[PDB]
RNA sequence: GUUCGUGGAGCCAUGGGGGAAUCUGGGCGGACCACCGCCUAAGGCUAAGUACUCCGGGUGACCGAUAGCGCACCAGUACCG
RNA sequence: GCGAAUGCCGGCAUGAGUAACGAUAAAGAGGGUGAGAAUCCCUCUCGCCGUAAGCCCAAGGGUUCCUACGCAAUGGUCGUCAGCGUAGGGUUAGGCGGGACCUAAGGUGAAGCCGAAAGGCGUAGCCGAAGGGCAGCCGGUUAAUAUUCCGGCCCUUCCCGCAGGUGCGAUGGGGGGACGCUCUAGGCUAGGGGGACCGGAGCCAUGGACGAGCCCGGCCAGAAGCGCAGGGUGGGAGGUAGGCAAAUCCGCCUCCCAACAAGCUCUGCGUGGUGGGGAAGCCCGUACGGGUGACAACCCCCCGAAGCCAGGGAGCCAAGAAAAGCCUCUAAGCACAACCUGCGGGAACCCGUACCGCAAACCGACACAGGUGGGCGGGUGCAAGAGCACUCAGGCGCGCGGGAGAACCCUCGCCAAGGAACUCUGCAAGUUGGCCCCGUAACUUCGGGAGAAGGGGUGCUCCCUGGGGUGAUGAGCCCCGGGGAGCCGCAGUGAACAGGCUCUGGCGACUGUUUACCAAAAACACAGCUCUCUGCGAACUCGUAAGAGGAGGUAUAGGGAGCG
């Protein structure tokens, strides 16, 4: 389940490590389809924009091809399940009958050597890529696509799974892991089953490290600021919050619908968020 | 234009110690080339040279009175001559 | 402690050099003010 | 912009919206209407007279090495950054 | 028209022959040069560093390096000396470090995008290094150059002619190059310690000693080949849509076989043709140093690395660059060409090269008690060790000294009796201190507190004995011990390096970070918890915009806020 530790040192009593049991399929990593160095930069051309990112360990990018129309109707063979520090889920080093190396994120419960095909002529088993009009209703599904022939973007984190809640003509209604009933189009691809690695919630980072290992700089709190930077800063001995709730750029941080109201990607949702 | 060559032998004590061997060192043009020196000595002196070796001499800063300047920046070369024959014009 | 001027040939050459002036719109202002003032060394010379 | 700062606010160019006519067609004479006068816009060029002195020379109720340009001298140099 | 503006500029005063003369490592003496010597040169003693106050490089500085002649000025004094002045020399590279090779962050930048203009993004490509690849080791020579000059010896690139063989050939494809941290098994090397063995000029001091007596050195480099230790690699046949396919190459599936192996390739070490070095001591010694003592010896044993085999093995999560050389297959092209291996002959280019480089030459206005990256960095004893004490090779006595030995300042040592009574406070100082052996509480998140607190021993001599490693099974040599018998001193880690402890509360969970240069904290951060927003051309941020961060991420993710 969870790899734990007895508190032989402080800042080790609560530090839990995820189970490295599916990683036994390959101990090294195939250096064929991942040559691209991930240039790890927290900033744009000069300015730190996303505040407190960077640092950490050197990380190498794994080129995935989630465009499952790369080979339509060509079966595969899941031969390895390996680690991926970019995504939050372990990926599946799978070969082809054609013989082409391919990295796909591993769904919930893969093994070694089963057959999986990225085509519409595929029965319902966990791994296959099928269009949403060919997905049956009620079946859990992940790696679904918003607008067709644009890859696979929705529900790719660990343990998450979208679910078909019915059909409305040409657009299918599926709920996302937030609980937002959204319609998408019917020939974009989708991989059934949950993603897995559902122990990703249950891990505890432990010390101040494993944030500095992963590359999150120390997120300084706003109540200890100065009034030059933050509206909450200053005050003689922790002054209370200065009558807003606020971000460091003025806009209210608790309860502000900052979504673009007249966005053309609207009109498809028939729900907003499950509470 | 023959873009010509050697200014002067350096007439030093190590030069006259290299006079017993086939060394025969001299100053050159500061933008010369180690093949161009072999081309210069083997045609201007009618000899055969095995191994030219050059080195770039930086001039010393030097003054006369209260006005400081520097001596020029110039290159020095040695020429390893093929045995048997030598030069019979450098007898300083 | 460290003093402010820790010298460096390549940092001085790529920082205050002639092309380090001439690739900027303000370095041409420098190279048109040093000539009007009449400096003998228009760019800080790096000794080789 | 013209003296014009929205005032009765013309004229000259226009960022946007509507939008024609070719001498019985138009613009102007300071909200505007009629008469009466001036001129042809929506294409372009044009010397001469006017400003200034790196430089050349002549002059000065201009100065005479703490003056005069920062430098009468091997000065935008030595030196500082 | 000057006397004032804490006016300015230049000169000269007071402070005054006053403080200081720059780490409290230390100087003394005899000769020589010289007009002049505590300071320059030589010799004999003493002291200091010796994980450097020694040596080798990269930074940095730019002739400061050497010789000869001098003290106008400088050296916190003098100075005949000088890193000071004048003149003359000195840096030698196919193999060392860079370019003619490549690439990362980043920069420039064909196409393209945006912006009043200057300009700003930006694919391909280019630049970009203490990153990858690439062919050199030993010794001598000068006053100054040495992996460069020379002596030995081994290699690399390119071209030409010949011999043999081949379907040769890319800016194309493919494998490899290609990588984390910690612990590390085996062998070797660097380095080091002994020997009754080898060689050497000498000595028997002062009481004893002509002997396993004292002292010094017992090496380095080295091609082919041969041994030792490792690393890499399954050998063939067919099919295959893929390598933004052109493939016999690679990937996938069927394998008669081999399969912890062996074969074939790649390194390191030893031996190896041979070459070089060869002391301590003694004569000639101005300096420098030269002959030396040899026909020099150049043997054996042990300790042993962080270094090499290396891309070894095991464990862990935080998951650990790119491209080029080189190996292979082909497209256009060429197959009288082109490529590979030998045999002989040629060519190998541009820059750096001196000196200081943990300081007097770098940065600090200074010959400044500050700071400056990498490597070697010995020996003996303290359990160990780059710590401590001393000392090899190497340097140095710190560029003002000599008297007296007042108060007073700094540093250090000691003290009858009291033992914190002084003070805002055991502030400071002092004790404990290292190792081995018994013992260790309240309380708890069962780890910890804890080295709790408290104690006993530590020196030397002899005898017996358990072993382990190398060596051969032990003789020899190192390491871990145990018991008994004694001996001396007040004291036995006899010197130096080395915890004061306990109880009780406050605050912060803890490690860590900050107010460079008056505040290291009850301040910041932290894991974790909660709220809110964001479904993607996301939210939010920078930018007029393009665009970029987010992110080559997807509500188990990201942004903001609060408590911690
Ligand atoms: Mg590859
Ligand atoms: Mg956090
Ligand atoms: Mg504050
Ligand atoms: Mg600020
Ligand atoms: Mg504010
Ligand atoms: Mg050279
Ligand atoms: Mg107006
Ligand atoms: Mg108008
Ligand atoms: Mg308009
Ligand atoms: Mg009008
Ligand atoms: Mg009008
Ligand atoms: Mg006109
Ligand atoms: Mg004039
Ligand atoms: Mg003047
Ligand atoms: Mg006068
Ligand atoms: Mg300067
Ligand atoms: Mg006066
Ligand atoms: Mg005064
Ligand atoms: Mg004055
Ligand atoms: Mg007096
Ligand atoms: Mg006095
Ligand atoms: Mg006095
Ligand atoms: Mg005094
Ligand atoms: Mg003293
Ligand atoms: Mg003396
Ligand atoms: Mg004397
Ligand atoms: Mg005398
Ligand atoms: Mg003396
Ligand atoms: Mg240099
Ligand atoms: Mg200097
Ligand atoms: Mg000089
Ligand atoms: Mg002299
Ligand atoms: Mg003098
Ligand atoms: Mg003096
Ligand atoms: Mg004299
Ligand atoms: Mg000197
Ligand atoms: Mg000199
Ligand atoms: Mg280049
Ligand atoms: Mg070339
Ligand atoms: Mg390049
Ligand atoms: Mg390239
Ligand atoms: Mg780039
Ligand atoms: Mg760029
Ligand atoms: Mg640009
Ligand atoms: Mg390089
Ligand atoms: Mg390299
Ligand atoms: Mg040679
Ligand atoms: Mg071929
Ligand atoms: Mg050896
Ligand atoms: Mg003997
Ligand atoms: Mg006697
Ligand atoms: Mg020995
Ligand atoms: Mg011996
Ligand atoms: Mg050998
Ligand atoms: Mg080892
Ligand atoms: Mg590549
Ligand atoms: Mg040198
Ligand atoms: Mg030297
Ligand atoms: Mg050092
Ligand atoms: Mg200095
Ligand atoms: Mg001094
Ligand atoms: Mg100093
Ligand atoms: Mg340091
Ligand atoms: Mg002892
Ligand atoms: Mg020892
Ligand atoms: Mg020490
Ligand atoms: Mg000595
Ligand atoms: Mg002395
Ligand atoms: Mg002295
Ligand atoms: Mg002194
Ligand atoms: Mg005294
Ligand atoms: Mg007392
Ligand atoms: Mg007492
Ligand atoms: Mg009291
Ligand atoms: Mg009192
Ligand atoms: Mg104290
Ligand atoms: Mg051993
Ligand atoms: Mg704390
Ligand atoms: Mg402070
Ligand atoms: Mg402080
Ligand atoms: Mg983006
Ligand atoms: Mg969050
Ligand atoms: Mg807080």
């Amino acid at each position: 389940a969870v790899k734990k530790f007895k508190p032989y040192t402080p800042s080790r009593r609560f530090m839990t490590v995820a189970d490295f049991s599916e990683i036994t399929k390959t101990e090294p990593e195939k250096s064929l389809v991942k040559p691209l160095k991930k240039t790890g930069g927290r900033n744009n051309q000069g300015r730190i924009t996303v505040r407190f990112r960077g640092g950490g360990h050197k990380r190498l990018y794994r080129i995935i091809d989630f465009k499952r129309w790369d080979k339509v109707g060509i079966p595969a063979k899941v031969a390895a399940i390996e680690y991926d520090p970019n995504r939050s889920a372990r990926i599946a080093l799978l070969h082809y009958v054609d013989g082409e190396k391919r990295y796909i994120i591993a769904p919930d419960g893969l093994q070694v050597g089963q057959q999986v095909v990225a085509g519409p002529d595929a029965p319902i088993q966990v791994g296959n890529a099928l269009p949403l009009r060919f997905i049956p209703v009620g079946t859990v599904v992940h790696a679904v696509e918003l607008e067709p022939k644009k890859g696979a973007k929705l529900a790719r984190a660990a343990g998450t799974s979208a679910q078909i809640q019915g059909r409305e003509g040409d657009y299918v209604i599926l709920r996302l892991p937030s609980g937002e009933l959204r319609k998408v189009h019917g020939e974009c691809y989708a991989t059934v089953g949950a993603v897995g690695n559902a122990d990703h919630k249950n891990i505890v980072l432990g010390k101040a490290g494993r944030s500095r290992w992963l590359g999150r700089r120390p997120h300084v709190r706003g109540a200890a600021m100065n009034p030059v930077d933050h509206p909450h800063g200053g005050g003689e001995g922790r002054a209370p919050r200065g009558r807003p709730p606020a971000s460091p750029w003025g806009w209210q941080t608790k309860g502000l619908k900052t979504r673009k109201r007249r966005k053309p990607s609207s009109r498809f949702i028939i729900a907003r968020r499950k509470k | 234009t023959a873009y010509d060559v050697i200014l002067a032998p350096v007439l030093s004590e190590k030069a006259y110690a290299g006079f017993a061997e086939g060394k025969y060192t001299f100053w050159v043009h500061p933008k010369a080339t180690k093949t161009e020196i072999k081309n210069a000595v083997e045609t201007a002196f009618k000899v055969k040279v095995v191994k030219v070796n050059t080195l770039h001499v930086r001039g010393k800063k030097k003054r006369l009175g209260r006005y400081l300047g520097k001596r020029p920046d110039r290159k020095k070369a040695i020429v390893q001559v093929a045995p048997g024959q030598k030069i019979e014009a450098l007898e300083g | 402690m460290k003093r402010t001027w820790q010298p460096n040939r390549r940092k001085r050459a790529k920082t205050h050099g002639f092309r380090a002036r001439m690739r900027t719109p303000g370095g041409r202002k420098v190279l048109k003010r040093r000539r009007q003032k009449g400096r003998w060394r228009l760019t800080p010379a790096v000794r080789k």
